[PDB]
């Protein structure tokens, strides 16, 4: 009834049940949904899910997800320093990440409950989206190390394809995803 | 709350749904750099980000200001696109490709 | 516009300090490094330049031997024969806030270029340029780096100051304000609650009856 | 707070004392660098200290991870040592020379 | 007791009020009766006093006055940036505004109320000095627009004349009015 | 709160009432300055300041200190005039002309 999670009736829920999600307030004023703080939240159930996931979904999924949290929860690591001296003077393995992740919440964390489609997904679809980004991180990491810069990479057309991306439906989805699977390796080595 | 009802579907122009969240989110995005600016320098922003701050003052000033002078649903919208105009395309992800060009 | 409210925020705004305080703790010992590197530049600057100027000038006035106006002649007769204009390389290096370029401008610039022997003082004098031009470049490029990094050094310590004794003692000053009011809230809580007890006992003292 | 009357030279292994005040104070020194490297690049770290970055990685990745592996006080002290070898010697001046002369 | 707007007695005289005229501790240190804080006010009749205003005072009053609020409004907004940089690395034409604003205080604040010059002051005397300063702005505005340094207007004695603005006994007010009106458009037309 | 009575002629001396504010107004412009050393430069100042600087020191440890020796109201004002002395006489707006040459 406040916002102070300190208040008893709320808190008593935690530490009586597991799987806590918190829904940030200042997130949402902007415009996302059903955005949550994942720097508040925490589930417990997440290890005993591993069997079913392995088999049903993909055999390498939990590894591929932890690397997403690898950026995602680490990203605050830089966030703070941004607000201590701007994005200025954070150089390039620096501003790599910032931006990667920028997109990670701009596109992997915001659905709707009103967009006509794209508001429900299967794992295997979602799973897909998620593999792309990893790649993009990987090759970018090797982009700057090689001698070029993110600066233009951002302003590549191929970023926006990763952008709008979620919108296509399932039917197309396989092949959509396959098309970017070509587009990557060429669109790095070239430039 | 009640808004996803009665809008656009022969009830307003089909552009509405995507209008709002974009224009919305821009401004959100907007004032945000009102802060980061006032700490680091007087600016140090990039020429991408410049365009953002330029729209700040704008948004508030033209559009949200208004005389007693009434408006219409359509004339409003017009203006609306005019403030989306200033940001360059490829920055408006929240709108979809057709609608954007439809009335750019 | 708004005075920050009355609850929730204690923890958040304390972690404002945790971030800030630790951030600004360390921003100094960020900066300590750059102050070291300033010294590296500081030694190096004038050394040869001052030296090779001085035998440059040797010949400069000496070469007037009867060349008092064949300086003129020689520059006419011989000049534009080793590159004398253009060769600026603008350089990027760490620059904070709104960006800044530095640079070295180096390109060929001093030797013989006259056809054959021709006067002697000429050749000798032009030889001084070798020793001049070149040397004048070192101080042109170290002394400008030095002052720029100077500003930075200062500018950093500037933030250091503001942060170190503007933010901290203020946002501190907010936090207390939360505390005392969060607390005052509950004094009344109890005092109010107290009175309830009084009722229960007074009331049931006459549910003893009789 | 109370742990002095723990591990001892004539109680359970001698050098432990000083291992303890090693890896601690060593550690914290490196956790700064891991942040400040974000502001100046890595091209401005001296040699001795540049190694104090790498220390952290091997410490964090392997040393405090320990999955389901059980260990023991003796096997554990060894590991530690090894990692300390990564930074330059004659420097870990909390610890006494003797021990280093028997382990590395 | 707080001197803080918080206790109920301030909140409750705020819904059965007309206008507000909040003071402020901080100014009180640097002595300015009244410690009226021109960022802490609001009338609620300057939308219904205009009839008697532009009829009696002047006609140059409902406008010319307000255009001074815009001045002093903006004096705030710049101050921040001044202390964020200095009263230095600005655009030159700005450093005008900072001591225009200064004068809006030197001769439009204070007025002890204990010195037999304050103790009733008419709209006329008011408006009087209010308008002089308005001018001064535009005049310098052209001076430096041409290219003279902003410095240059500062040493001019015509400011000194205006610093006695509130030191003219009431009657002889039109004596400095027009007089110095010309000394302004006059003397300052040297440069 | 008072200090508008027990002032001037026929009571005190004609100058409390005057020199009152002067010093006030003097000290003020000190402190402003002492900020701006600390955030821009030590010769990025006018020299119209170097006197108020040193006037602030005089008013500082010269004047305020008074030891456990006494003073007397005369002696006070006496050295109050010394306090003023440093400043040029073209800045001292708050003082009637007659006294200005009656003291220095």
């Amino acid at each position: 009834p406040g916002g102070d999670m300190s208040e008893p009736v709320t808190q008593s829920t935690l530490r009586i049940v597991g799987a806590f999600w918190r829904l940030d307030a200042s997130l949402a004023f902007r415009r996302h949904f059903p955005a949550i703080n994942w720097n508040g939240s925490y589930s417990l159930f997440t290890s005993a899910l591993d069997p079913w996931y392995r088999e049903n979904v993909a055999e390498d999924y939990p590894e591929l997800r932890d690397a997403i949290s690898e950026l995602l929860q680490r990203e605050a690591g830089l966030q703070e320093i941004v607000q201590l001296v701007g994005p200025d003077a954070l150089q390039d393995a620096e501003r790599l990440v910032i931006e990667v992740g920028r997109i990670i919440r701009e596109d992997f964390l915001q659905q709707n409950a009103y967009h006509e489609v794209d508001a429900y997904c299967s794992m295997k679809k979602a799973y897909g989206i998620m593999k792309m980004i990893l790649a993009f991180y990987k090759e970018a990491e090797a982009a700057i190390k090689r001698g070029v810069s993110i600066d233009e990479i951002l302003q590549l057309p191929v970023l926006e394809r990763i952008g709008r991306a979620r919108y296509v439906s399932e039917e197309e989805f396989p092949a959509y995803f396959e098309e970017a699977m070509k587009e990557i390796q060429g669109a790095f080595k070239a430039l | 709350r009640l808004m996803n009802n009665g809008v656009g579907k022969g009830k307003t122009r089909e552009d509405h749904k995507q209008v709002s969240d974009q224009l919305y989110s821009a401004y959100a995005n907007g004032v945000d750099i009102r802060k980061l600016v006032a700490i680091i320098g007087e600016d140090a922003l990039t020429e991408n980000d410049r365009r953002y701050l330029q729209f700040a003052d704008a948004f508030e000033r033209f559009f949200i200001n208004q005389g007693q002078q009434n408006r219409s649903i359509e004339e409003s919208l017009q203006i609306a696109w005019a403030l989306l105009s200033m940001l360059p395309q490829g920055e408006l992800k929240r709108i979809s490709k057709d609608h954007i060009g439809k009335y750019y | 516009s708004q005075v920050s409210p009355t609850r929730m925020n204690l923890l958040q705004r304390r972690g404002q300090l945790r971030l800030a305080q630790k951030g600004v703790d360390l921003l100094k010992k960020k900066r300590d490094a750059l102050v070291a590197e300033f010294f590296g530049l500081v030694r190096e600057a004038m050394e040869a330049r001052k030296a090779l100027d001085q035998a440059a000038k040797e010949a400069y006035a000496a070469l007037l031997l009867a060349q008092a106006f064949d300086g003129p002649e020689v520059v006419a007769g011989a000049a534009l024969g080793v590159p004398p204009l253009e060769g600026v390389e603008a350089e990027v290096e760490n620059v904070w806030g709104s960006k800044v370029p530095r640079l070295k401008a180096t390109f060929p610039d001093g030797a013989l270029l006259s056809p054959v022997g021709t006067p002697a003082y000429t050749l000798e004098a032009s030889r001084a340029f070798r020793r001049y031009a070149e040397a004048l470049i070192r101080v042109a490029n170290t002394e400008t780096r030095l002052k720029k990094i100077g500003e930075e050094i200062k500018k950093t310590t500037r933030r250091v100051n503001a942060l170190e004794q503007v933010v901290i003692p203020g946002i501190r000053a907010q936090i207390r304000f939360i505390q005392q009011v969060l607390e005052q809230r509950e004094r009344e809580d109890t005092f109010r609650l107290k009175r309830i007890k009084g009722k229960i006992e007074a009331r049931e003292a006459e549910e003893e009856g009789g």
